Protein backbone atom coordinates (compact mmCIF):
# COMPACT_ATOMS: atom_id res chain seq x y z
CA UNK A 1 0.00 0.00 0.00
CA UNK A 2 2.41 2.68 -0.95
CA UNK A 3 0.39 3.96 -3.59
CA UNK A 4 2.84 4.84 -6.03
CA UNK A 5 2.56 7.06 -9.06
CA UNK A 6 2.05 5.18 -12.00
CA UNK A 7 2.44 6.10 -15.11
CA UNK A 8 0.56 8.17 -17.72
CA UNK A 9 -2.53 6.52 -19.70
CA UNK A 10 -2.34 5.41 -23.04
CA UNK A 11 -6.27 7.14 -24.34
CA UNK A 12 -9.54 7.51 -23.13
CA UNK A 13 -12.89 5.26 -23.90
CA UNK A 14 -16.01 7.24 -22.92
CA UNK A 15 -19.46 5.49 -22.45
CA UNK A 16 -22.26 7.67 -23.34
CA UNK A 17 -25.90 6.73 -24.38
CA UNK A 18 -26.53 6.55 -28.51
CA UNK A 19 -30.01 7.71 -29.68
CA UNK A 20 -32.44 5.33 -32.07
CA UNK A 21 -33.12 7.34 -35.72
CA UNK A 22 -34.58 4.21 -36.96
CA UNK A 23 -37.92 6.36 -36.48
CA UNK A 24 -36.75 9.67 -37.85
CA UNK A 25 -35.30 10.39 -41.15
CA UNK A 26 -38.39 8.90 -42.33
CA UNK A 27 -40.77 11.15 -44.59
CA UNK A 28 -42.17 14.04 -42.70
CA UNK A 29 -45.36 13.60 -41.46
CA UNK A 30 -46.90 17.53 -42.19
CA UNK A 31 -50.59 18.36 -40.47
CA UNK A 32 -52.99 18.03 -43.65
CA UNK A 33 -54.01 21.70 -44.98
CA UNK A 34 -57.26 22.99 -44.65
CA UNK A 35 -59.32 22.92 -47.50
CA UNK A 36 -59.80 26.38 -49.83
CA UNK A 37 -63.47 27.38 -49.84
CA UNK A 38 -65.76 25.91 -51.96
CA UNK A 39 -69.61 27.00 -52.88
CA UNK A 40 -71.64 25.11 -51.66
CA UNK A 41 -73.99 22.78 -53.80
CA UNK A 42 -77.79 23.60 -54.04
CA UNK A 43 -77.54 27.22 -54.38
CA UNK A 44 -80.51 28.99 -56.14
CA UNK A 45 -81.99 32.05 -56.67
CA UNK A 46 -84.84 32.40 -53.98
CA UNK A 47 -85.56 36.10 -54.54
CA UNK A 48 -87.50 37.30 -57.43
CA UNK A 49 -88.47 40.67 -58.47
CA UNK A 50 -92.04 42.21 -57.22
CA UNK A 51 -94.33 42.09 -59.54
CA UNK B 1 -75.53 29.74 -76.33
CA UNK B 2 -79.08 29.28 -75.92
CA UNK B 3 -78.76 27.60 -72.99
CA UNK B 4 -75.69 29.85 -71.82
CA UNK B 5 -78.68 32.89 -72.51
CA UNK B 6 -81.28 30.96 -70.28
CA UNK B 7 -78.67 30.72 -67.21
CA UNK B 8 -77.62 34.49 -67.72
CA UNK B 9 -80.57 35.35 -66.54
CA UNK B 10 -83.19 35.10 -63.93
CA UNK B 11 -85.19 31.89 -64.42
CA UNK B 12 -88.39 32.25 -66.74
CA UNK B 13 -87.51 35.29 -69.09
CA UNK B 14 -85.94 33.28 -71.94
CA UNK B 15 -87.44 30.28 -73.40
CA UNK B 16 -85.13 28.14 -74.50
CA UNK B 17 -87.17 25.85 -77.14
CA UNK B 18 -86.61 22.59 -80.02
CA UNK B 19 -88.29 23.81 -83.06
CA UNK B 20 -86.53 21.77 -85.13
CA UNK B 21 -84.79 19.81 -82.25
CA UNK B 22 -82.13 22.04 -82.42
CA UNK B 23 -82.95 24.88 -79.62
CA UNK B 24 -83.63 28.92 -80.19
CA UNK B 25 -84.02 30.97 -77.23
CA UNK B 26 -86.80 34.16 -76.97
CA UNK B 27 -87.53 36.30 -74.54
CA UNK B 28 -90.71 35.47 -72.55
CA UNK B 29 -91.96 37.67 -69.66
CA UNK B 30 -89.00 40.14 -69.06
CA UNK B 31 -90.95 41.32 -66.28
CA UNK B 32 -88.94 38.48 -64.05
CA UNK B 33 -85.49 40.18 -64.66
CA UNK B 34 -83.49 41.45 -61.57
CA UNK B 35 -80.87 42.76 -63.69
CA UNK B 36 -78.25 41.11 -62.36
CA UNK B 37 -76.08 42.15 -65.51
CA UNK B 38 -75.15 38.72 -65.92
CA UNK B 39 -75.08 38.38 -69.47
CA UNK B 40 -72.22 41.30 -69.70
CA UNK B 41 -69.46 39.25 -68.41
CA UNK B 42 -70.28 36.24 -70.87
CA UNK B 43 -67.87 37.98 -74.00
CA UNK B 44 -69.60 35.83 -76.87
CA UNK B 45 -73.17 36.80 -76.30
CA UNK B 46 -73.15 40.64 -74.53
CA UNK B 47 -73.76 41.15 -77.62
CA UNK B 48 -76.83 39.82 -79.02
CA UNK B 49 -79.02 40.84 -76.19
Amino acid sequence: GGLTCASAPQGTLRILEGPQQSLSGSPLQPIPASPPPQIPPGLRPRFCAFG
Amino acid sequence: AAEELSRCFSPGVIEVQEVQGKKVARVANPRLDTFSREIFRNEKLKKVV
